[PDB]
């Protein structure tokens, strides 16, 4: 019938601004 | 939506100007630049001489 391993510091910075700027439904 | 993407970044900025210190230091420069400070997305501080 990738991950250029700088992503670390990257993600680091995404969970600041998960803080620093919340989700607004 | 500005103050987002604008506060990002700036701190993606400091943080590819500390990788880019912690390269020097590392490769060839050693010890004539030194981190004094770095707080993530808020200052970097280094010394020379």
């Amino acid at each position: 019938f990738s991950s250029i391993f700088q992503r670390q510091r990257v993600d680091a910075l995404l969970l600041d601004l998960r803080q620093k700027f919340p989700p607004k439904f | 939506m500005y103050n987002c993407l604008h506060s990002f970044c700036l701190s993606l900025q400091l943080e590819v100007l500390h990788s880019q210190t912690l390269m020097l230091i590392r490769e060839r420069w050693g010890d004539l630049v030194q981190v004094e400070r770095y707080h993530a997305g808020k200052c970097l501080s280094l010394s020379v001489w």
